[PDB]
């Protein structure tokens, strides 16, 4: 399963202090020691907690956890540019019988303007279709804290099957851009009323839509 | 003692296992890798 | 100091098998119980197995049961992944990890690790198509193999205002991005806009002009 929910993403200013939440149930956080991985773009990921509160050495003092009921958060203060990473909380799951990561929360330390996504969506092009395929390309870009979640609809539904997207990564003016696709068969593009690519950022949400006609 | 999660797959130890908490026989003869050596234990715990 | 290394991964055929090994150095490597974790491309990571520290009991993830196993040489400090019937779902960087001494909840030590591609794909050039019309505009790279596609526009005249995305391991097996530029919507027409889509691995390159809709 892997339930254990993290938000996304958290930031805050070089100095300042962030907390980020694990949010689990009994047979896992409930009843198991919660560990918290940070795991840099394209490193190993290390343990910065572990049993809740306990600090391997090493680990800066800045760096502290906590526990209540089915939740467990991992709390950093004065912020500094190399905290700047995905974690990761981790617990056994007693029913599960299966160790279970978070969802993961970029955490990101703050160096320029929140910026909001600009978001474009094409809808497939003739020489596709031609060619017997059919794909929405949703470009997402210059948004800041370099973390979305994006989600696509076929008319009003959600639709989860087929759909591909991108981490984020730093386009030229140094903001952030990201990218989603989402396959199709020429008859599901041209049986549909429409289609939509909504993208999620800080607190708001960004919809886009193309129609077959 | 076994809480029933991973425990069993660290390797024994005589002062977590039997002192800090109670321990079976099996559990003891886990540490001493000699049957004899944890009866001889044993006649103590 | 601890060191963990993984080793064997690379491009495999789905249905097919492949062994992942993990040198463990720095510490008694027999005393420690030992872990596997995997992350599929941009998510999150996700737990494989775990093999007692003398090799006697294990569990795994139900994602692998009855297809991987887990298994470890304590003479030759080496930890093992035998993955069988791999599928497309088995993607992902396999990590290897430790064990702290007296918790198995804990993995105290990561070694960086070892990308697998289960793919049935070979070399093959790119099909790229016009993401068509300040406006945006682009092109689609879809369907390539091995990985290095480079994208400049109008033979690397137009640079500012461009953006060219990482790709994505589609379901195909295959791979796919798209290039962006932001143009004053007034040239439309009157310049033409070209990408330029470099395939090294195939020897292939696309150069595709890139219109105004006529139909919307
Ligand atoms: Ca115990
Ligand atoms: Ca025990
Ligand atoms: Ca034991
Ligand atoms: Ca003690
Ligand atoms: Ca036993
Ligand atoms: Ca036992």
């Amino acid at each position: 399963q892997s339930v254990l929910t993290q938000p996304p993403s958290v930031s805050a200013a070089p100095g300042q202090k962030v907390t980020i939440s694990c949010s689990g149930s009994t047979s896992n956080i409930g009843n198991n020691y919660v560990s918290w991985y940070q795991q840099h773009p394209g490193k190993a990921p290390k343990l910065m907690i572990y049993d809740v509160s306990k600090r391997p050495s090493g680990v800066p003092d800045r760096f502290s956890g906590s526990k209540s009921g089915n939740s467990a958060s991992l709390d950093i203060s004065g912020l500094q540019s190399e905290d700047e990473a995905d974690y990761y909380c981790a617990a056994w799951d007693d029913s599960l019988s299966e160790f279970l990561f978070g969802t993961g929360t970029k955490l990101t330390v703050l160096g320029q303007p929140k910026a909001a996504p600009s978001v474009t969506l094409f809808p497939p092009s003739s020489e596709e279709l031609q060619a017997n395929k059919a794909t929405l390309v949703c470009l997402i870009s210059d948004f800041y804290p370099g973390a979305v979640t994006v989600a696509w609809k076929a008319d009003s539904s959600p639709v989860k099957a087929g759909v591909e997207t991108t981490t984020p990564s730093k386009q030229s003016n140094n903001k952030y851009a990201a990218s989603s696709y989402l396959s199709l068969t020429p008859e599901q593009w041209k049986s549909h009323k429409s289609y939509s690519c909504q993208v999620t950022h800080e607190g708001s949400t960004v919809e886009k839509t193309v129609a077959p006609t | 003692y076994n809480s029933g999660k991973l425990e069993e797959f660290v390797q024994g130890n005589l002062e977590r296992e039997c002192m800090e908490e109670k321990c079976s026989f099996e559990e003891a003869r886990e540490v001493f890798e000699n049957t004899e050596r944890t009866t001889e234990f044993w006649k103590q715990y | 100091g601890v060191q963990l290394v993984e080793s064997g991964g690379g491009v495999v055929q789905p249905g097919r098998s492949l062994r992942l090994s993990c040198a463990a150095s720095g510490f008694t490597f027999s005393t420690y119980a030992m872990h596997w974790v995997r992350q599929a491309p941009g998510k999150g990571l996700e737990w494989v197995a775990i093999i007692s520290y003398d090799g006697s009991k294990k569990y795994y993830a139900d994602s692998v049961k009855g297809r991987f196993t887990i298994s470890r040489d304590n003479s030759k400090n080496t930890l093992y992944l035998q993955m069988n019937s791999l599928r497309a779902e088995d993607t992902a960087v396999y990590y290897c990890a430790r064990a702290s001494i007296a918790a198995a909840r804990v993995l105290d030590y990561w070694g960086r690790g070892t990308m697998v591609t289960v793919s049935s794909a070979s070399t093959k050039g790119p099909s790229v198509f016009p993401l068509a019309p300040t406006a945006a505009l682009g092109c689609l790279v879809k369907d390539y193999f091995p990985e290095p596609v480079t994208v400049s526009w109008n033979s690397g005249a137009l640079t500012s205002g461009v953006h060219t995305f990482p790709a994505v391991l589609q379901s195909s097996g295959l791979y796919s991005l798209s290039s962006v530029v932001t143009v004053p919507s007034s040239s439309l027409g009157t310049q033409t806009y070209i990408c330029n889509v470099n395939h090294k691995p195939s020897n292939t390159k696309v150069d595709k002009k890139v219109e105004p809709k006529s139909c919307d």
